[PDB]
RNA sequence: UAAUGGUUAUAUGCCGCCCGUCUUGAAACACGGACCAAGGAGUCUAACGUCUAUGCGAGUGUUUGGGUGUAAAACCCAUA
RNA sequence: UUUUAGUGGGCCAUUUUUGGUAAGCAGAACUGGCGAUGCGGGAUGAACCGAACGUAGAGUUAAGGUGCCGGAAUACACGCU
RNA sequence: AUGCCCUGACGAGUAGGCAGGCGUGGAGGUCAGUGACGAAGCCUAGACCGUAAGGUCGGGUCGAACGGCCUCUAGUGCAGA
């Protein structure tokens, strides 16, 4: 008569309706990416029909990895990248492109690979390498519980929530990109390319905005 | 390598466990981290702490300090607590009957509460008694009224009482402390 | 305790805890209060101010047992009073049979206003008294008596 | 005590996400698109050819 | 030297002090012996006071 | 000898290790330095607010 | 026999001995930090030997284990082996160095009697 | 040796911007100062009483005391690790209110004002500011203004 | 079971300058050291400062002395 | 908030500098280093490049390389000598 | 229960600071400790524990005393002078 049993039956009740909510949310988004991608492509299509020429959105998202260590740091770029949360080589923060921010990327320009992110990349980089700030204390994500212990006061229920606010820069970005501990990535893969990383991007190196090939360099280091 | 932006491996500064080896006040320590494990009162997370204090972080409560905050408004059936030791007051010519829960007891502080009807009443009596600390009132001594705190930040223009032997005339009343010899402070 | 000092844990390393370039010397200073207005001026002004020089009147051969006056507060003036018979006197707080506190008798030279006695008169047998605490008295219904 | 990865595991790939199945059902990663007849401009091919 | 705040001393020991120690282990001893002193002279001023 | 006399190289190490500290402002700064008139006023302007206050409440 | 227990891993099996003890009589191997300021040992330079730190600890579910997965009590009479009479799986008797030849037979006899390793049970045997 | 006044080094910043010496006009001692207000100092050469130090040229502080034709004015002056209050007694000429602070103090008002229809309906009316967006989608047309230009041109030296 | 493993000697590959010291900088063609044993260098005291522990606490401090003793101990005590 | 140690000989590099024909020169400023620091590279080197260090295992890299010493293409390509 | 356990991050270093430990001579207590059936010392490319200071055991030599633990104390640890 501790009553166990009740308990483990409506436990196991409200566990089924978090994952029907999780699951038509991660519908709703799975439909909302398919759209916006088909207009942007139709728009295109559109203008140049028109006779015109559709210019896109400005991206409203970098990723920024660290590419640098840690010695002889000027004391500006150094406090930046602090601010940034790029503490070590290839750590990793999304930002949100605002002018206090791009004229952050512009103090740190060569020591960080920045550019935009994918959906792909995005869902990739919080399956693997995502990790909650709780309590500081570093959490796996593992579980959608432990997000929405967190972040559920926003909103955020599941981890295909966390990837929605991050490629879709949402009224409580801030709260889910701190959140998220800045990622730890290895070395790339296929090496970087590049025979000398710290030439800007432009000229030949790796430093800088690659603005679509962050995705390339990120999946590589993942 | 970590671009750190802390010390590392920085312990809290704050005591864990009393640096005495007594036995009986480990025993409270044993009590009351329980308590402020166990029970949310935010009481007993304070009592624990002041358990741990040192000598001066634990100045004396006079029992004329005790009679003064039961005048407060609605606190004269409050029971009055002292993490550490009440001292006499012959300066105080009434006392209230009242509870208090202290440490130690001086031998004249004892007498004039148990006089008035009042009771003098270990912290383990307490924490049977009021264990979320129901009804309490924690009193503080004053901790700046030591006189080592006098020649604390002593300097120019300050006003802080200098470290010496010897009072009087000839003891530093002199070149640096009037206009006439040379110059003031 | 010889054991618990840092000379135990200095032991193995060289400069024993002084260091190699200032390298422990004899007095590198001066010995004792050298140069106090020379070389330890910021430090003779700022923790020491008025130690240089003279203040007021030379007295020769000074007796302190004339200048014996210690001083006992009215905030106390009833401890005198054994605690025994204390209670009796608060309570039947008359004239008429009122206490007497020798206060000499007890080693104060004069008697001073801190505050608050009750309202019992108290013949008070003191050497001095200030003006406060002979008013002090007198409202409470007692008697300041001067003795010698 | 250990951390599996989705993107392997497809028990953990479930236990986030339980669009997962679907997705992996109706193959939606692989979706066609359906297919428009858009042409461009005379003005945008004769710019981009240009000298 | 002249150091950190603290009080001027006044230590008055740059005679041959050492010379000039008296300690006074002998506060047992000399009990003992005013002790033996009274009981003897007691003895001799045999009954006066 | 011949020594280097004066460099500055260093010193701002030194000025953020311990992280430059504004000077912590409070409500109700001293009154030193205030025109004295004002002061005096302020006196009687703050005593009788007081006096209007504590009587009445009671 | 023993507890159950991982498979001890020493992390550094060889001896710390002292820099240049190898070279001079005078200087025991013991081990000594090197304190000097131009030491290439205490900067670390690649070639010399290994210092002492605490990354080489045991693990602890396997320190003070013998290879027999016993931590050694070291046992002078019967008394003192008789508190190992619960602890045979955790512990084993090491009988003293300074033990009779003939005060040994009775330990050796008892710690039979009650099933307790002794790891030296040949000291001061007529063989 | 080295020469270490009050006005040295000052050669520059205590002239008197070209065409504009003379008397001080009027509208600097008609301005009013009350204390707390936030004010740039700015010494004038012209006037050499109740003149700051050359560390406080262009500084920013907040009045604490008036006297007659003078402010006091605090600055926090950065000595060694930390920063010290700085008391000045500067005369008003000296003296100019700082413009942000009325910028600062109608947005005050403003958000006051904005969030009052925030309060007949429509709650978070969202009045902080934003920094620059990046630009939204945008549909450039070609009617009139077909795309050309031509490319680099060759090395002329055109002396 | 010396089969794995430990130790040890050797061989092989790659690395490895002589320690201490003062110095901005030492392998230096700077100083000390041929070797070994033993000894060998922040101590004690007077007066204090911060801190901490303990006793009592508006007081405190028995041990200068006195009493006492199983006798340099312990125990007890007036007036200062 | 208290208290206290050592230090108070410095040196290098980039950039802007004064003097000097010039200096592995004498003096400044800002930063980063060395001193106080190993590791990979520059054959070798206090300071350069890369990167700062618990003990191990696996993977991937940096700067630098890949005829042989010497791990790694006597690779691919267009020329020039 | 300065225990047991869960979780996360971190780990360079001279001068210097502090903490936790190892060892020596002597003292109070204890183990009714070891010991002429062999104490202590010494030798031992034999064994074991500890990151280490060190601790333990076996063998040989030897011949009278000497250890563990809780504490006290210092003329207490050497490669250099
Ligand atoms: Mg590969
Ligand atoms: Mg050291
Ligand atoms: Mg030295
Ligand atoms: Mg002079
Ligand atoms: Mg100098
Ligand atoms: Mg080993
Ligand atoms: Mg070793
Ligand atoms: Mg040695
Ligand atoms: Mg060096
Ligand atoms: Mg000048
Ligand atoms: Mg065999
Ligand atoms: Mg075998
Ligand atoms: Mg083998
Ligand atoms: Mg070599
Ligand atoms: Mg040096
Ligand atoms: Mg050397
Ligand atoms: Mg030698
Ligand atoms: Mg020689
Ligand atoms: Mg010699
Ligand atoms: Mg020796
Ligand atoms: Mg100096
Ligand atoms: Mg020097
Ligand atoms: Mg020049
Ligand atoms: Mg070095
Ligand atoms: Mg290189
Ligand atoms: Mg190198
Ligand atoms: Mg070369
Ligand atoms: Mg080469
Ligand atoms: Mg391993
Ligand atoms: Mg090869
Ligand atoms: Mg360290
Ligand atoms: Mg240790
Ligand atoms: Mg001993
Ligand atoms: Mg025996
Ligand atoms: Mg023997
Ligand atoms: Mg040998
Ligand atoms: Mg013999
Ligand atoms: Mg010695
Ligand atoms: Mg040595
Ligand atoms: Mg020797
Ligand atoms: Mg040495």
């Amino acid at each position: 008569a501790e009553q166990v049993a009740a308990e483990r039956a409506a436990r196991k009740a409200a566990n089924k309706e978090k994952r029907a909510i999780i699951l038509e949310r991660n519908a709703a988004y799975q439909k909302e990416y398919e759209t916006a991608e088909r207009n942007i492509i139709q728009a295109k299509r559109d203008a140049k029909a028109a006779g015109s020429y559709y210019v896109e959105a400005q991206h409203k998202l970098v990723f920024v990895v660290r590419i640098k260590g840690i010695n002889k740091i000027p004391p500006k770029p150094r406090k930046v990248l602090q601010l940034l949360r790029l503490t070590r080589i290839n750590s990793g923060t999304f930002v949100k492109v605002t002018k206090a921010t791009l004229e952050l990327l512009k103090l740190i320009e060569p020591y960080v690979a920045y550019g935009y992110p994918s959906y792909s990349t995005i869902r990739q980089l919080v399956y693997k390498r995502g990790f909650g700030k709780i309590n500081k204390q570093r959490v796996p994500l593992s579980d959608n519980a432990i997000i929405e212990a967190n972040l559920g006061k926003y909103g955020i229920l599941s981890i295909d929530d966390l990837i929605h606010e991050i490629i879709t820069v949402g009224p409580h970005f801030k709260q889910a990109n701190n959140f998220l501990w800045p990622f730890k990535l290895s070395n790339p893969s296929g090496g970087w390319g590049v025979p000398r990383k710290f030439k800007h991007f432009i000229q030949g190196g790796s430093f800088g905005n690659r603005e679509e090939f962050i995705n390339k360099l990120v999946k590589s280091m993942n | 390598g970590i671009d750190h932006t802390s010390k590392q491996h920085k312990r809290s500064g704050h005591r864990t466990a009393p640096k005495s080896d007594n036995v009986y006040l480990k025993l409270l320590v044993k009590l009351y981290t329980f308590l402020a494990r166990r029970t949310d009162a935010p009481f007993n997370k304070v009592v624990l702490k002041a358990l741990f204090l040192s000598k001066i972080n634990r100045p004396p409560v006079s029992v004329s300090r005790i009679a003064r905050a039961l005048k407060q408004e609605g606190a004269a059936n409050k029971t009055v607590v002292v993490v550490g030791t009440v001292t006499d007051d012959a300066r105080i010519f009434e006392f209230p009957k009242t509870t208090v829960a202290a440490l130690r007891f001086t031998a004249g502080a004892r007498a004039k509460i148990v006089k008035a009807g009042g009771e003098c009443i270990t912290l383990d009596q307490l924490a049977v008694r009021a264990p979320k600390g129901q009804n309490t009132l924690i009193l503080r001594g004053p901790r700046n009224s030591r006189e080592a705190v006098r020649h604390f930040g002593m300097g120019p223009h300050k006003g802080k009482a200098p470290r010496i032997l010897s009072t009087g005339r000839k003891f530093e009343r002199a070149r640096g402390r009037r206009r006439s010899k040379g110059f003031k402070v | 305790p010889s054991r618990f000092t840092k000379t135990r844990k200095h032991r193995g390393h060289v400069s024993a805890g002084k260091g190699r370039i200032g390298k422990h010397r004899k007095h590198p200073g001066g010995r004792g209060m050298a140069g106090g207005q020379h070389h330890h001026r910021i430090n003779m002004d700022k923790y020491h101010p008025g130690y240089f020089g003279k203040v007021g009147m030379r007295y020769f051969h000074k007796q302190q047992a004339h200048f014996w006056k210690p001083v006992l507060n009215l905030d106390k003036l009833w401890t005198l009073i054994p605690e025994d018979k204390r209670d009796q006197y608060l309570k039947s707080a008359s004239k008429e049979t009122a206490p007497v506190i020798d206060t000499l008798a007890a080693g104060y030279g004069k008697i001073l206003g801190k505050g608050r006695i009750p309202n019992v008169p108290v013949i008070v047998k003191a050497r001095f008294v200030s003006k406060l605490a002979e008013e002090k008295i007198r409202a409470a219904g007692g008697v300041v008596e001067l003795i010698a | 005590v250990l951390k599996k990865n989705p993107l392997k595991n497809k028990q953990v790939l479930l236990r986030l996400n339980p669009y997962a199945k679907v997705f992996a059902a109706e193959k939606l990663g692989s979706k066609k698109a359906e297919k428009t007849g858009t042409k461009p401009a005379a003005v945008f091919t004769e710019t981009l050819k240009h000298d | 030297a002249i150091s950190k705040n603290l009080p001027i001393l006044k230590n008055h020991f740059r005679k041959h002090w050492q010379e000039r120690v008296k300690v006074h282990f002998d506060q047992a001893g000399k009990k003992v012996s005013r002790r033996n002193a009274r009981a003897t002279r007691a003895a001799k001023i045999a009954p006066r006071p | 000898a011949k020594s280097k006399n004066h460099t500055a190289h260093n010193q701002t190490r030194k000025a953020h290790r311990n992280g430059i500290k504004k000077p912590k402002t409070y409500k109700y700064p001293s009154l030193k330095g205030v025109d004295p008139k004002f002061r005096r006023n302020h006196k009687h302007a703050l005593h009788g607010t007081a006096k209007a206050l504590a009587a009445a409440k009671k | 026999a023993s507890l159950p227990h991982p498979k001890i891993v020493k992390k550094h099996t060889k001896k710390f001995k002292r820099h240049h003890s190898d070279r001079y009589h005078r200087v025991a191997e013991n081990w000594r930090k090197q304190k000097g300021i131009d030491s290439v040992v205490r900067r670390r330079f690649r070639g010399n030997i290994s210092q002492p730190k605490i990354g080489y600890g045991s693990n602890k579910k396997t320190k003070f284990l013998s290879p027999s997965g016993h931590k050694t009590f070291l046992v002078a009479n019967v008394k003192d082996l008789e508190t190992l009479t619960m602890h045979t799986k955790t512990y084993a008797a090491e009988i003293a160095h300074n033990i009779s030849a003939k005060n040994r037979v009775v330990i050796l006899a008892r710690a039979k009697a009650l099933g307790i390793k002794v790891t030296n049970p040949k000291g001061r045997l007529a063989l | 040796g080295k020469s270490h006044g009050y006005r040295s080094r000052t050669r520059y910043m205590f002239q008197r911007d070209f065409r504009k010496h003379g008397a001080v006009h009027l509208s600097t001692y008609l301005k009013v100062y009350k204390v707390g207000d936030i004010v740039d100092i700015k010494a004038n050469g012209s006037i050499q009483k109740g003149m700051p130090h050359k560390f406080y040229q262009g500084k920013t502080g907040v009045v604490y005391n008036v006297t007659k034709s003078s402010v006091g004015v605090i600055i926090n002056k950065m000595v060694g690790n930390r920063y010290l209050e700085k008391r000045l007694n500067l005369r008003v000429e000296h003296i100019k209110h700082s413009k942000c602070r009325q910028e600062f103090l109608e947005r005050v008002k403003a958000n006051a004002a904005k969030r009052a229809e925030a309060k007949a309906q429509g709650v978070a009316v969202q009045l902080k500011r934003q920094p620059a967006q990046p630009r939204e989608s945008r549909i450039v047309s070609t009617e009139g203004n077909v795309p050309q230009t031509l490319a680099p041109v060759p090395y002329e030296t055109f002396i």
